[PDB]
């Protein structure tokens, strides 16, 4: 059986290890954080070193999806999804030299809390609130736990329900009472072990399919042997590998993941993934200067190169080793191998994981899955508590004291916790050979409006509260008819092809995205070009325009020395001169090896 | 990965080449206006 490969020996001592070393290292940077107070539990105490936030930047985004889904889809059609993560080293870099400076110096824990700011009411706060959890609860841990059971369910034995109730209560052990720096600190070493093993893992597969040539070659004729039997034979198009495989930028429309989308929409929800997104911004503003955050982000860009390399190479040869089960199209043998009558082309990584390498190397690998997928649970569960305590219980307590809001905190912490149990059910039953494209259309949705509210906010003095409120309900409205109107109909399969009409269901995910990108940003023009705007007296620092400008501000939500400094000194965002040339000069580099990268391969 | 003729690393190296020219530009700007 393909689940007993693991059962030997050292994959167990590898495992277990892992484990310690991951619990140890938590409770170490637990007992390094001055929990108790706000500032030093859900921000770190504003001193973490730069490289460490580099390494959460990557290990939060980077989970047991990403494995998963891009082998599994980079066994589908080629490179196509590898620019998600190339996409992100440019908007990280966007990031860090123009929104992290702004949300540091309006001294904002929180998205929502820095648009009350700006806005002035508690509706924009709370809405945002409310969707940004949804779309975690939905997008973010969906993505975690279908993963974790694709690659449980090959590669162990384990059944779903005990398998996620474990990882989350290692995961809860020192996230649920460790805050940002027990989340970085623990972090690191998840980045670490996935680096090494993965490398470890993406050097073996090249060399068994012979090398970056041979494995292109072989690539292209990696069509399974079956495609025929039960009741009708396949268009052709189910199985063979595609001809623009090996390209970034496809068709504009013929082909999937087109480059007018793909950069554009991408971007747009990039926006909201890196810039907007509670769970990455924490990690940059847990920061002990201003310079830290640079050098953080540059890393995470530079080891954000490697994921394609790592993932979606992988699965290629992934399926060109084992074509009859990572390119099955017949509902019978699809069925019988891994699970899902259409799929099979999710288990890509896991069985190029339990196959290719050996013993103890599958060990390690195996334990490099489970170091994904934790850091981006851990790295979502505190991000949402820190929503719910900054915004909503908040609000539901004017007169809380910092206490209440920490242990209001942890509780939320748990319940979410109870969310993931409960979503398991879900995951498992459901036809979900489908699931990652479901993910991304939910993202793409709800994600565009709130990049276009965040781009308006910084970029711009007009905007106004009933703008952006309105301009989010439509959006919303639009993404929810969209949505509603492509679930009820259903996405449509290869052999049987989509049932719901060409308006909504022809135009890709991508591009509505960007429609609705669009949309969302005139409704909030027009709109606030309406409505009386906004001195700015009460915009000083919180618009690119004003944020040099050092006035007095008057609040839109309105030792003593010792205490002013500090909080002055937090709200700096000031840095050497030698040290920001040398992180000016580093940016501009990332960016031009991913200019290259992209260039080389598209 | 090629494009009419070109091979692929050439595309790199043109594509640094323009960005690089992309970013001197900017700054240029930057610097005359600001
Ligand atoms: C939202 S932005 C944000 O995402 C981050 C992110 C978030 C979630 C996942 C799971 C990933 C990996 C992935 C898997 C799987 C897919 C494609 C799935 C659907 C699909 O392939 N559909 C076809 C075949 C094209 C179709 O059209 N039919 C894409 C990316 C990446 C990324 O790491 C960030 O850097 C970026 O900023």
């Amino acid at each position: 059986e393909t689940h007993e490969l693991i059962r030997n020996a050292a994959d167990i001592s590898i495992i277990v290890i892992y484990f310690v070393v991951v619990m140890a290292v938590g409770l170490w940077a637990m007992f390094s954080t001055n929990r108790g107070t706000v500032g030093g539990f859900f921000l770190a105490g504003r001193s973490m070193v730069w490289w460490p936030i580099g390494a959460s930047l990557f290990a939060s985004n980077i989970g047991s999806g990403h494995f998963v889904g891009l082998a599994g889809t980079g066994a589908a059609s080629g490179i196509a999804i590898g620019g998600f993560e190339w996409n992100a080293l440019v908007l990280v870099v966007v990031l860090g030299w123009l929104f992290v400076p702004i949300y540091i110096k309006a001294g904002v824990v929180t998205m929502p809390e820095y648009l009350r700011k700006r806005f002035g009411g508690q509706r924009i706060q709370v809405y945002l609130s409310l969707l940004s959890l949804l779309l975690y609860i939905f997008t973010k841990i969906s993505a975690d736990i279908f993963s974790g059971a694709i690659f449980i369910n090959l590669a162990l034995g384990l059944n779903l329900y005990l398998a996620i109730f474990l990882l989350l209560a290692i995961t809860a052990l020192y996230t649920i009472t460790g805050g940002l720096a027990a989340v970085i600190y623990t972090d690191t070493l998840q980045t670490v072990i996935m680096l090494v093993g993965s490398l470890i893992l993406t050097g073996f597969a090249f060399h068994e399919v012979g090398g970056y040539d041979a494995f292109m070659e072989k690539y292209m004729k990696a069509i399974p042997t079956i495609v025929s039997d039960g009741n009708t034979t396949f268009q052709e198009k189910c199985y063979t590998p595609r001809a623009d495989s090996f390209h970034i930028f496809r068709d504009p429309l013929t082909g999937d993941l087109p480059w007018p989308g793909f950069i554009f929409g991408m971007s747009i929800l990039t926006l909201w993934y890196w810039c907007t997104d509670q769970v990455i911004v924490q990690r940059c503003l847990s920061a002990k200067n201003m310079s830290h955050v640079k050098g953080g982000c540059i890393l995470c860009g530079y080891l954000k190169l490697m994921p394609m390399f790592i993932m979606v190479m992988p699965g290629m040869i992934s399926r060109i080793l084992y074509t009859e089960k990572i390119a099955c199209v017949v509902p019978s043998e699809c069925e019988k191998y891994c699970g899902t009558k259409v799929g099979c082309t999710n288990i890509a990584y896991p069985t190029l994981v339990v196959e290719l390498m050996p013993n103890g190397l599958r060990g390690l690998m195996l334990s490099v899955m489970l170091a994904s997928l934790m850091s981006s649970l851990t790295s979502i569960f505190n991000s949402a508590s820190t929503l719910f305590t900054m915004d909503i219980y908040a609000k539901v307590r004017k007169r809380a004291s910092e206490k209440e809001l920490m242990i209001a905190g942890r509780l939320f912490i748990l319940v979410l916790i109870g969310i993931s149990i409960a979503w398991v059910p879900i995951v498992q039953s459901a036809q979900s050979g489908q699931l990652f494209d479901y993910i991304q259309s939910i993202t793409s949705y709800l994600g565009p409006p709130i990049a276009a509210v965040f781009l308006l906010a910084i970029f711009w003095k007009r905007v106004n509260e009933p703008g952006a409120f309105w301009g989010l309900i439509l959006g919303l409205l639009i993404g929810i008819s969209r949505m509603i109107t492509e679930f009820a109909y259903g996405t449509g399969s290869c052999m049987e092809p989509s049932n719901c009409p060409t308006i909504i269901c022809g135009v890709h995910y991508l591009y509505f995205a960007i429609i609705l990108f669009a949309i969302s940003f005139i409704t909030i023009v027009v709109i606030s070009l309406l409505t009386k705007p906004i001195p700015d007296v009460h915009l000083y620092r919180l618009c690119w325009s004003l944020r040099n400008s050092k006035e007095e501000r008057i609040d839109l939500d309105a030792t003593e020395e010792e205490e002013k400094a500090m909080k002055m000194k937090m709200t700096d965002t000031s840095e050497k001169p030698l040290w920001r040339t040398v992180l000016n000069v580093n940016g501009i580099i990332l960016v031009t090896v991913a200019v290259f990268c992209h260039a080389y391969f598209a | 990965q090629g494009l009419g003729n070109l091979q692929p690393w050439m595309q790199g190296l043109i594509a640094v080449a323009v960005f690089l020219v992309l970013v001197a530009i900017a700054f240029a700007v930057n610097h005359f206006w600001c």
